[PDB]
């Protein structure tokens, strides 16, 4: 539309288990704080997952 | 001033005396009145803990945090005590005792608390007066008076001192009939 400057911007909204949704809130399954707020954050891996 | 610590993983707050040693692993989170100033019967160690992990760190419990990020579930908590037990007086003497000049007065106090020393005290007030007196040789809980006279009347005071600070005190106003003489 006129009169709304020149540019477009949308939001993207990224799934909970990927990678790309790193954050600092994430206490683990015995009750600390961890970096990764992800669980397991896309690895596709045995042992991480576990 | 009970010393609190606090281990992150067992999630042990050890309610340390002023002069403890901090278990391996536990830190130091702060130091409260166990027998509260102000009101002295109403808060419990638990009421202490509480006021003090509040002001803590859910990411370590070592450097201070308020309400987002902080120790507030008080259910994970075991409270490992270890400071002496505050000095309570299990028996104090009576409010009132009344006997005639001759009888026989005695007063006993009971305390339960924390030391090896139990030391004791007694004073005496005459009932005009306004400053105790001390009540020389008697320092032995009970404290016996034989053929007591009008002049030993008034309000008698024990006072009962554990080793490192800590006392309580409990009164008894005793009053005698003077027949002539």
């Amino acid at each position: 539309p006129k009169n709304m400057g020149k540019t477009i911007k949308v939001y993207e909204y990224v799934p909970l288990l990927d990678d790309r949704n790193i954050n600092d809130q994430g206490i683990d399954a015995n009750g600390a704080h961890i970096v990764n707020g992800n669980l397991y954050g896309s690895s596709k891996d045995i042992g991480t997952i576990t | 001033e009970l010393k609190v610590a606090f281990n992150k993983d067992t999630y042990v707050a050890t309610v340390l005396d002023a002069s403890g040693s901090v278990p391996s692993g536990s830190v130091n989170v702060g130091t409260f009145f166990h027998p509260d100033e102000t009101y002295p019967d109403s808060y419990v160690i638990y009421h202490g803990v509480r006021e003090l992990l509040y002001k803590r760190s859910e990411v370590d419990p070592a450097q201070p945090g308020f309400w987002p990020e902080n120790i507030t579930n008080m259910q994970a908590v075991t409270i490992d005590n270890k400071a002496t037990a505050r000095l309570v007086l299990n028996t104090s003497l009576p409010r009132v005792v009344s006997t005639i000049e001759g009888g026989k007065v005695t007063l006993s106090v009971v305390a339960l608390g924390g030391k090896a020393p139990l030391k004791y005290k007694w004073e005496f007030r005459a009932p005009n007066a306004s400053t105790w007196t001390a009540v020389s040789g008697q320092t032995t809980a009970n404290l016996v008076l034989d053929n007591i006279d009008a002049d030993k009347a008034g309000e008698y005071k024990v006072t009962v001192t554990d080793a490192a600070g800590t006392s309580v005190d409990s009164t008894a106003l005793v009053a005698v009939g003077a027949y002539p003489p």
